[PDB]
């Protein structure tokens, strides 16, 4: 955050020695959060 | 929700994935007169 | 505690009651900036500390009311900023009094809504621009004068001739601007006033193709 | 005698109205004239070119520098003004705006308006408390002015008013001068009442052919003291003129350096003994450039084509000359011409310390 | 226009209050039930450049920096929380989880950004994490033009739960791209910005504040914007506002009569200069006070 | 306008310039021809 | 929200005349008025409001754009 | 732009007939290019000049809208309700200032000398020498009978650049005109060279208004009181018969 922007929207991370690009992130993917019958449901 | 209710109308398949595109490195703004500009130019 | 303040600080209530706090001063103008200010605004304007609001049950019985108990009773009609001083007290007043259910309420409610809608008719004329009305100088009042469309009956001379046929206007008869000029007089059709008429001659009048009359002649027909 | 027969007349508020005496007397206890007061200045040219009329008009109006009053950052005080309606952008409109007639850049203002009333109070710029600097011995603005309104119960902190300096062209705050009157003196003129010549300017004379050089120019100043209006109105006058030569001879610092290869300046030998010379210069208006082509073409009348083309989307003022003459002798007529601008310039300033008393 | 009285307390969405409105010299009989919304700009009907050929203007300079068609824009951000998983706060870079590549997370007080600063693109305004060590929900400021935190509030919501409330403002001025419009329907997009010297003016020093293209008119047939400035032309220096309401009886002829007997010329034109040069058109002008008004339709969100 | 009329102004006959101004019976017929313009405008987009 | 300290179009100090403007003009009105409720005044029909000699004698000039503004401008504390 | 304040896609006016565009809030997409593959084929393709011909109506596009037509007009009018259509050295040569062009040679005249506005369009026209000769629009049978036309304003004509005599108008620089000057233009020197000639001419007819001068006003609508009366008369006429 030294800085906080230079005027262009960014969504990949970069190296700190060299500058080359690590990865990039735009949105967690929270797809696992349906895990795993209403009646054993209904039941507990 | 069907897998053939995905191709017909106009938010379908065909219509708004294959023979349409969202694309990158595109601009939109509004329009303005400049008399100072040549046809073949943009501001 | 927290909850409560939460709730209560974006009561628009809480927010009148303060401001009515602090226009006599039992509150400081500026809002609070540690928590004991804003502990110190909330008994002061609730009335109740919000740890014995929880443990007690009502909640309007104790809301600011206002210092100065000015009389209203001559908001029966320095006397108009006074009367605005007096419709604001008033009409927190009769707002706590709604909120507390308090009796007799429903009439003197009515009695303040004709006395602000006095102070607005006030208030109404401090809030006009003017006007103006452009008035017709033959007359004393608004202007009637129109350049409208009226109606009228033409003789039917104007429309055929004196045979019954109807009148072709398609001869443009031009005259001389100045005596000098020859020939006096010059008709053309339309095709030819190109080619015939120069700035030295003016168009006088039109003539029929058929009857050969001016159009300003045409009066002169018996009808 | 360039500058001849100068008028100057104060806009005074009329007392002998009822109803402005009274509106006056009970809102500001006010019975007399105000310590800033507007003025309308009439000065007639002769032996002058319209160009230089018009830009010591335009360098009045917004090319000269003019101070006005700003909030620093962070002088809103949030942590006091309570007032919902009276934001920050709204009161630093009002406030950049108000004329002043400063003397120095260290006078800091502050304005404290509390409302322990049950009305809505107007906070006017009387209301203004010098809390820095050397103390006022005259005001330097009206105290008659409309900063805000507050609602009852309500407050407004404003700290760090302080005095800012730029010219009018970059902000219209520091606007100096409002035109009031523009004419040749030296052109006929028709009766434009009658409705054959109402859809005509009314001069005899084609823009595209007249020439005057006997004008009227009558600018009117916002803010003048009235002890000291022909002291402050003729100051007016003489920074214009400095200003306009300042600018003239950063040009003839170009001029000068044509030998080496100078950015600002272009030199081309063309066909037929031909020479093309491109003065490109960045943030320069329509005065300068209007100036330098009258005045080469005054000094080159067989000139083959000079220009001044200022572009909007380039700020920028890029001046063609095309001359039959060789690269020294058309550097010497440019500095010829930039001489005689500067001398007129400093005859207008002669004239302006004569006329004025 | 003042899109509403209680303004400063609502936390609205996509909300202009413009500051300053003006009665139309030439006002009508809806005037007195509603507010007016615009001003009364001066207009000169003109070609000055060709900068407002196809239905462009040309706009003062000096007119926008004075608060003309000027004020406040609005926008709101409700972010809602998962009961008891997540809260509002400042999250830590060596806790938790994929923060947002090129955020500003130092701006934050307590989860939330203090009200008064100026949040650019990039900033997070809001601080929000799920606990699974930590997964960083966070909210960020996605605008080109920076805004300032106006408002913040914890409300409850209708589920007895905290949920953030911003409110973020605007200062809009008149700027290249808006839309204006005048009351005859003949709308437009301003082109280009002059200063106050090189604006056209008369002899008597009037110049414009719009310069629209007299092309507007013919294949429109306005006529009602030409008269209105004709009218509003003579009450501005007989010092009245008149009615101009649907219907009523007028006299164009007594209309540009009128305007003699006020000192001016019966068509309203007037001698004019060319700001740029000094040098005075070859015909009268027609410029007077048109009753202007801004579209909601900002550049900068389109 | 009474039924069965046969002057021409009852129908669509509009006398007045707009210089002159129009009467509120030749507002209306000029409503009338006006809304086609906008009606056919926007057919003149999905219709094509 | 009030009268402009400057005109918008060319920049008079219209505001530094501008409160004393609004107070006299309201008693002009109420010579003018006439048996006729406030709200009702711009319907008269029959009123002659004319405002020239007032702004005169403030010493405002005659600038169209000057008293455009200054008659026009609507105030916010007049309507809220 | 390098002002920080534009935010908008700002374009020519007489550009605006390729895309049936105006200004009263149309938004327009732009993308610029950066395969070297793609960025070849705009430039041979796809650029602007390619359909400077429509491929609809095989005539031209662009041209001059509404203030150089208008503008033209004046330009090369004969005669100015002030005499004489000329201007002298000085004003000649700003009408030049601002075309982007190479300036023409003003050295053969005087202060003093006064040249008209055809001279000053054939300075132009020299670059690209066409052949043309049509009547303008501002002639028209319907307006003779109650209108002077000048003889020297009803007939344009143009013989290798130089325009002889009449007016320039929608007839022959007016956008979409087939056959008009810059259709001859394409024709003989291309569609690039046409464009900048419809650029250049705009100038002029933009120059010349700096000065000249051009406005509607309320009372250019209003009849006279005797007019008014004719109108009515007519009207009666047909009311008559109906
Ligand atoms: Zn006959
Ligand atoms: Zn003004």
């Amino acid at each position: 955050k030294e800085k906080e922007n230079n005027q262009g929207l960014i969504y990949s991370y970069f190296c700190k020695i060299c500058g080359e690009e690590l990865a990039h992130f735009i949105q967690e993917d929270r797809t696992a959060d349906v895990g795993i019958n209403s009646k054993l449901r209904v039941f507990i | 929700p069907s897998i053939m209710r995905r191709l017909p109308r106009k938010e379908g398949r065909i219509r708004k994935s294959l023979l349409g595109s969202q694309v990158w490195s595109i601009s939109r703004s509004t329009i303005c007169g400049n008399s100072d500009l040549h046809l073949d130019e943009v501001g | 505690t927290k909850v409560l303040l939460t709730e209560i600080l974006l009561d628009p209530m809480y927010d009148y009651a303060a401001t009515v706090a602090r226009i006599d001063g039992s509150i400081p103008m500026h809002k609070p900036r540690t928590p004991k200010e804003a502990e110190y605004e909330f008994k002061t304007v609730i009335g109740r500390t919000p740890a014995e609001l929880l443990s007690q049950k009502e909640f309007y019985d104790k809301i600011y009311t206002s210092k100065y108990r000015p009389d209203f009773t001559q908001l029966t009609r320095r006397d108009e900023e006074k009367t605005s001083t007096l419709i604001y007290l008033r009409a927190y007043e009769l707002f706590l009094k709604y909120l507390q259910n308090a009796p007799n309420f429903n009439s003197e409610l009515a009695e303040f809504k004709t006395y602000e809608n006095a102070y607005g008719e006030q208030k109404a004329l401090l809030a006009q621009q003017g006007f103006y009305n452009i008035f017709d100088p033959n007359t004393g009042r608004a202007d009637q004068r129109t350049r409208l469309f009226e109606y009228k009956r033409l003789p039917i001379s104007t429309l055929y001739d004196e045979r019954g046929l109807p009148h072709k206007w398609t001869i443009y008869v031009y005259k001389a601007v100045d005596s000098s000029q020859k020939p006096a007089e010059i008709e053309v059709t339309r095709k030819d006033v190109i080619k015939k008429i120069d700035n030295h001659y003016a168009l006088a009048d039109l003539r029929c193709s058929v009857c050969h009359v001016l159009q300003h002649e045409v009066g002169q027909l018996n009808i | 005698k360039i500058f001849q027969n100068v008028e100057i007349k104060p806009f005074l508020i009329d007392f002998s109205n009822l109803f402005i005496k009274n509106a006056a007397k009970k809102l500001f206890q006010l019975e007399e004239q105000l310590p800033l007061v507007p003025v309308n200045v009439v000065m007639d040219f002769k032996g002058i070119s319209r160009a230089a009329v018009h830009g010591l008009s335009r360098v009045l109006q917004d090319e000269i520098p003019n101070y006005m009053l700003d909030i620093k950052p962070g002088g809103y005080k949030i942590e006091d003004s309570t007032d919902l309606f009276m934001t920050e952008q709204f009161i630093r409109n009002r406030i950049n705006f108000i004329p002043i007639y400063a003397k120095n850049e260290t006078l800091v203002f502050a304005l404290r308006s509390l409302n322990n009333s049950c009305e809505v109070k107007t906070i006017y710029s009387r209301d203004l408390i010098q809390v820095a600097g050397p103390k006022l011995k005259y005001p330097i603005f009206n105290p008659t002015f409309e900063i805000g309104f507050l609602q009852p119960g309500k407050s407004l902190i404003i700290e760090d008013i302080y005095i800012k300096k730029g010219i009018g062209r970059k902000h219209a705050a520091f606007n100096l001068a409002v035109k009031t009157h523009f004419s040749h003196l030296d052109i006929e003129q028709y009766p434009t009442d009658k409705k054959e010549y109402m859809a005509l300017s009314g001069y005899k004379q084609s823009s595209m052919t007249s020439d005057p050089r006997h004008h009227r120019l009558g600018l009117c100043f916002p803010a003048v003291p009235l002890p000291h209006i022909n002291q402050a109105v003729r100051t007016y006058l003489k920074n214009a003129c400095r200003i306009i030569i300042g600018r003239i001879q950063s040009i003839q610092k170009i001029y000068e350096n044509f030998e080496e290869p100078q950015p600002e300046l272009v030199l081309f030998s063309m066909d037929e003994e031909k020479t093309k010379a491109i003065i490109t210069i960045k943030d320069e208006t329509h005065t300068i450039g209007n100036l330098l082509k009258t005045y080469i073409y005054e000094m080159i009348p067989d000139i083959s084509f000079v220009g001044y083309q200022c572009v909007p989307h380039k700020q920028e003022m890029v001046l063609t000359i095309i001359h039959k003459a060789s690269q020294e002798d058309l550097i010497t007529l440019l500095e010829k011409s930039i001489q005689n601008i500067i001398q007129t310039f400093q005859i207008l300033e002669k004239n302006v310390d004569e006329l004025i008393a | 226009g003042w899109y509403c009285f209680s303004w400063p307390y609502r936390v609205d969405m996509n909300r202009f209050f413009q500051f300053y409105n003006e009665m139309p010299l030439v006002k009508t009989i809806a005037h007195n039930y509603v507010i007016p919304n615009g001003l009364n700009t001066i207009v000169a009907y003109m070609i000055y450049g060709g900068y407002n050929q196809e239905d462009s203007v040309i706009v003062s300079q000096s007119f926008i920096d004075r608060g003309g068609f000027a004020g406040t824009f609005y926008r709101e951000e409700k972010v809602e929380l998962e009961s008891d998983i997540e809260s509002f706060g400042k999250p830590d870079p060596l806790i938790t989880k994929n923060l947002k590549p090129g955020a500003n997370y130092e701006k934050l007080v307590d989860g939330f950004v203090p009200v008064g600063t100026v949040v650019k693109k990039g900033d997070i305004i809001i601080g929000k994490v799920a606990k699974i060590k930590y997964i960083d929900r966070s909210v960020m400021y996605g605008f080109d033009e920076p805004a300032v935190v106006d408002a913040v509030m914890r409300p409850h919501g209708p589920n007895d739960e905290i949920f953030g409330l911003m409110r973020l403002r605007y200062e809009r001025n008149l700027n290249i791209g808006d839309k204006m419009s005048s009351r005859s329907g003949n709308k437009g997009i301003a082109a280009l910005a002059l200063p106050t010297s090189d604006m056209p003016f008369t002899e008597d020093g009037l110049q414009p504040d719009l310069i629209v293209n007299p092309h507007s008119h013919p294949s429109r047939m306005t006529n009602g914007q030409m008269i209105e400035t004709t009218v509003g032309l003579a009450n501005a220096l007989q010092g009245v506002v008149t009615d101009g309401t649907a219907f009523l009886p007028i006299n164009v002829q007594l209309l540009s009569e009128r305007l003699a007997q006020e000192g001016l010329r019966f068509n309203g034109c007037q001698k004019m200069f060319n700001g740029q040069t000094g040098e005075y058109f070859d015909a009268a002008i027609f410029i007077g006070p048109t009753y202007h008004q801004r579209l909601q339709k900002f550049v900068l969100d389109d | 306008y009474p039924r069965f009329a046969l002057e021409a102004q009852a129908y669509g006959f509009i006398c007045n310039s707009y210089i002159a101004g129009l009467t509120s019976p030749e507002f209306i017929f000029g409503e009338m021809n006006g809304r086609f313009d906008l009606i056919n405008k926007a057919l003149s987009t999905s219709s094509t | 929200m009030l009268i402009p300290v400057v005109c918008f179009t060319c920049g008079f100090p219209i505001g530094t005349y501008a409160a004393i403007f609004d107070k006299a003009r309201t008693e002009y009105i109420k010579t003018k008025m006439g048996g006729t409720l406030p709200q009702n005044i711009p319907l008269d029909a029959s009123l002659q409001i004319e405002l020239k000699d007032l702004i005169t004698a403030l010493g405002i000039p005659m600038r169209v754009c000057c008293r455009t503004h200054l008659i026009t401008t609507l105030d916010y504390r007049k309507y809220y | 732009l390098e002002n920080p304040k534009i935010s908008t896609f700002q374009m020519n006016v007489s550009a605006c007939a390729w895309y049936n565009a105006d200004f009263d809030g149309d938004q327009m997409n732009l993308w610029v290019p950066w395969s070297v593959m793609s960025r070849v084929e705009a430039e041979l393709l796809c650029s602007v000049r390619n359909w400077f011909i429509s491929t609809k109506s095989s005539g031209p596009v662009n041209g001059q809208v509404q203030d150089s037509t208008v503008g033209s007009f004046l330009l090369t009018r004969t005669n100015t309700p002030m005499g004489k259509n000329v201007m002298n050295k000085l004003h000649a040569m700003g009408l030049f200032q601002t075309t982007q062009t190479d300036p023409p040679c003003f050295a053969n005249y005087s202060p003093t000398d006064l040249l008209d506005g055809k001279s000053v369009v054939s300075m132009l026209l020299r670059q690209t020498p066409i052949n043309y000769q049509r009547a303008p629009t501002w002639y028209s049978e319907v307006y003779a009978p109650y209108m002077h036309y000048n003889k020297q304003d009803i007939s344009t004509q143009i013989r290798n650049g130089e325009l002889i005599e009449g007016v320039l108008d929608k007839k022959a620089v007016g956008a979409g005109s087939s056959g008009g000057i810059y259709h001859l233009i394409s024709r003989r020197y291309g569609p690039q060279q046409a464009l900048k000639m419809i650029f250049a001419t705009q100038q002029l007819a933009l120059n010349y208004v700096r000065n000249a001068g051009f406005t509607v006003s309320t009372a250019d609508m209003l009849l006279t009181p005797e007019a008014h009366q004719e109108v009515q008369e007519i009207i009666n006429e047909l009311l008559l018969e109906s």
